[PDB]
RNA sequence: AUGUUC
RNA sequence: AUGCGCAGAUACCGGGAGGAACGCCGAGGCGAAGGCAGCCACCUGGUCCACCCGUGACGCUGAGGCGCGAAAGCGUGGGGAGCAAACCGGAUUAGAUACCCGGGUAGUCCACGCCCUAAACGAUGCGCGCUAGGUCUCUGGGUCUCCUGGGGGCCGAAGCUAACGCGU
């Protein structure tokens, strides 16, 4: 059991049928492999600063989590399958540091 | 990783006396627990020749502290050896 | 020109999403600025190097951009 | 793998036999797609048309899948993986979901629960089959269809693939197996995956039975007979060959192309 | 035939050569030009002049698809990009912007041996 | 660019 | 010049494949050595500091032994973009079995198994104590303008050294 925050970019242009679909995937994969969502973050559609799969945009969102550290990168595979998430980054959450007081 | 649950409950289930955690036995008992995982490890990282430096290390720190023991106390290095499940 | 941290209040170098802040950390070129420019220590510039590129995959920075202007 | 033996015997310190291990699974063949009886025969109505050809291990025939649109949409789930003695390829057992029973040959990469389907709309994953047209450029693909419907004739040989380079119309372009670029009809059918049991070509026979077990008669040089037999026949003690070399009927064998010249076909190919 | 005011003019200058494409905005080659396509041969096209030359020919090609204005892209170290340049800004095309976007690996291939002396 | 010997 | 190129190359753009290596950051850092460089996750070793909390000399070294050991190389498989012994071509030359150019096979990559070498170098065995300081630097701790520990450099007391130089 440790902190990750689990980072998602999704094809810009779905509608909310269409990215609740993906939303609830991967809700259900979460839950599935054990993930306990604390916070939560749909930062939503951003221009990325090089294209990704042809597109100029990319949908985003963020996850805080805690699951155990071993299911940790098969939910990774599980949440990319998906041909709409075009990008999957897990990160174990950290202290902040910073510069300037 | 050990977690400090896991530590604690070793050094407990060995410490001569509450509040003891150096002491031959839990010093033995500690490098066990590290020795065992890291003897797993090695088995699925045949290739991880550096890690294998540090096992070789604590066996051998191990196996001067129980020489140290046998030495000083031959019942409680037998009662430990035992208890933990080693010199095999 | 100034030292970039010199620009700046209390930030957090680990924050790979402040995009806002990073950019500025990154030439006009996509390149990573050395220390002579963003004036941070030597710690500092490596937390940051590495949230630079974890934000890079993300998508919200360059790897190279190009120079304009030859 | 590969198994490789000691040298209790002469011959044995070479042979190395098929590792078996992608197979066990299923050990005796499919009563009812397997046997068609499998005709014998190294010779046509009377006479030996391909020499050397005999002998050899009796041999069912397991009837296989190679056209796969008969069954579009429809699942199946691949319940075993079999030896085949009639190619190198192994083959898959597959379980549909009607019920129905067929045989693919077995990919590289299929795994006995795995399900698979044929169709446009079929997942690209190994197995399933798709026409040309609906597959992802550079999707590497065996057991491929060379004219819409007439049936799967590329890339089955263990190991073997295609790889798709371009579409093109109503054509899409292979990189076949013998490395050609050629143009192959989108509507065509092929199958996502390699063949596997790509070790095949790395077994040493070892011996010369073996040969014989697979039905190769021993194969005589035209030197070796007399002029009568061949161009190479006749010399006195031991002979270089003294013409260009040619076979038996007498064509030259080194390097004389044989692919007919007006061939419809050459519009398409490429290497 | 075709008909572009705006468009690209790519000069790819190595050591051997000069060579500058020009195109629509699409990118798609309107018309290029080289050390060689003007009178030059071996080691002179490489030269500066050469290239100037190039970039000139090239320009002027140009006018015949009604070409007015060029984005720049530079791709290259080598004597001929600073005169390649110079040429097309006062060439009667009218230089919208320069950018060098040389190609650069971020390490990736093992370079010819001649250009690894390299440590 | 090369360019040996006593 | 070989070579590529009107069967349309070069330069430009779109689609795709595939292999290898990770630009900037980047000088320092880690490791016993060999050596180790994108990012992420899991597994895992060494190491530093602080509290001064536990054990109580349990220590140093280490003939043999065991394991690790760059590159090339070997075996079985895989993989193969770039590079490239050998090799083929073009030049250069008195010759050119070289240097320069165009190609090119092993190999360079991966798995498993070998090989066990090297200017494997700091050409400096390991451990401990003791003998001015100055300065730059990495990384901990600090009633933080300096102090205190662990590393990495340069200059130097005393001293050593054939000399060069070495010098907490
Ligand atoms: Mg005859
Ligand atoms: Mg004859
Ligand atoms: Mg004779
Ligand atoms: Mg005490
Ligand atoms: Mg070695
Ligand atoms: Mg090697
Ligand atoms: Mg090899
Ligand atoms: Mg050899
Ligand atoms: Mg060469
Ligand atoms: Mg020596
Ligand atoms: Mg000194």
């Amino acid at each position: 059991m440790r902190r990750y925050e689990v980072n998602i970019v999704l094809n810009p242009n779905l509608d909310q049928s269409q990215l609740a679909l993906e939303k609830e995937i991967i809700q259900r994969a979460l839950e599935n492999y054990g993930a306990r969502v604390e916070k939560v973050e749909e930062l939503g559609l951003r221009r990325l600063a090089y294209p990704i799969a042809k597109d100029p945009q990319g949908y985003f969102l963020w996850y805080q989590v805690e699951m155990p550290e071993d299911r940790v990168n098969d939910l990774a595979r599980e949440l990319r399958i998906r041909d709409n998430v075009r990008r999957v980054m897990v990160v174990k959450s950290q202290e902040p540091f910073l510069a300037n007081a | 990783p050990i977690t400090k649950e896991e530590k604690q409950k070793v050094i407990q289930e060995f410490a001569r006396f509450p509040g003891d955690t150096g002491s031959t036995e839990v010093q033995v008992a500690l490098l066990t627990l590290r020795i065992n995982r890291l003897s797993e490890h090695l088995k699925v990282h045949k290739k991880d020749h550096h890690s294998h430096r540090g096992l070789l290390m604590m066996v051998g720190q191990r196996r001067r502290l129980l020489r140290y023991l046998q030495r000083e106390d031959p019942e409680r290095y037998r009662a430990l050896i035992e208890k933990l499940g080693i010199r095999g | 020109k100034a030292k970039v941290k010199a620009t700046l209040g209390e930030f957090d170098l680990r924050d790979y999403r402040n995009v806002e802040v990073l950019k500025r950390f990154l030439s006009e070129t996509g390149k990573i600025l050395p220390r002579r420019r963003t004036g941070l220590s030597a710690k500092e510039q490596r937390i940051l190097a590495k949230t630079i590129k974890r934000a890079r995959i993300l998508g919200l920075l360059p790897f190279t951009e190009k120079l304009v202007r030859k | 793998a590969v198994k490789k033996f000691k040298p209790y015997t002469p011959s044995r310190r070479f042979m190395t036999v098929a590792d078996f291990s992608e197979i066990t699974k299923t050990e005796p063949e499919k009563s009812l797609v397997k046997p068609l009886k499998k005709t014998g025969g190294r010779n046509n109505q009377g006479r030996i048309t391909v020499r050397f050809r005999g002998g050899g291990h009796k041999r069912l025939y397991r009837i296989i899948d190679f056209k796969r649109w008969d069954k579009v949409g429809i699942p199946a789930k691949v319940a075993a993986i079999e030896y085949d003695p009639n190619r190198s390829a192994r083959i898959a057992l597959l379980h549909y979901v009607d019920g129905e029973k067929r045989y693919i040959i077995a990919p590289d990469g299929l795994q006995v629960g795995q399900q698979v389907v044929a169709g446009p709309d079929a997942p690209i994953q190994v197995g399933n089959a798709l026409p040309l047209r609906f597959i992802p450029v550079g999707t590497v693909v065996h057991a491929v269809e060379l004219e819409p419907k007439k049936g799967a004739k590329l890339a089955r040989a263990a190991g073997t693939s295609a790889q798709i380079q371009g579409r093109e119309g109503d054509y899409v372009i292979l990189r076949l197996p013998s490395g050609e670029l050629r143009k192959v009809h989108g509507e065509c059918y092929a199958t996502v995956g390699a063949v596997g049991n790509a070790d095949h070509k790395n077994i040493v026979l070892g011996k010369a039975g073996r040969s014989r077990w697979l039905g190769r008669r021993p194969h005589v040089r035209g030197a070796a007979m007399n002029p009568v037999d061949h161009p190479h026949g006749g010399g006195e003690g031991r002979a270089p060959r003294g013409r260009p070399p040619a076979s038996p009927w007498g064509w030259q064998t080194k390097g004389l192309k044989t692919r007919k010249r007006r061939k419809p076909s050459s519009r398409f190919i490429i290497a | 035939k075709r008909q572009v005011a705006s468009g690209r003019a790519y000069i790819h200058a190595s050591y051997n050569n000069t060579i500058v494409t020009i195109t629509d905005p699409d990118g798609n080659p309107i018309t290029w030009s080289s050390g060689g396509v003007i009178g030059y041969k071996g080691s002179r096209k490489g030269t500066p002049y050469a290239a100037q030359l190039a970039a000139l020919d090239a320009a002027k090609k140009a006018m015949a698809y009604g070409m007015q204005s060029v984005d720049v892209i530079v791709r290259g170290t080598g004597a001929g990009r600073e005169q390649a340049i110079r040429a097309l800004q006062a060439s009667g095309l009218q230089v919208k912007s320069i950018v060098d976007d040389t190609p650069v690996p971020h390490n990736g291939c093992r370079p010819k041996k001649k250009f690894r002396k390299a440590s």
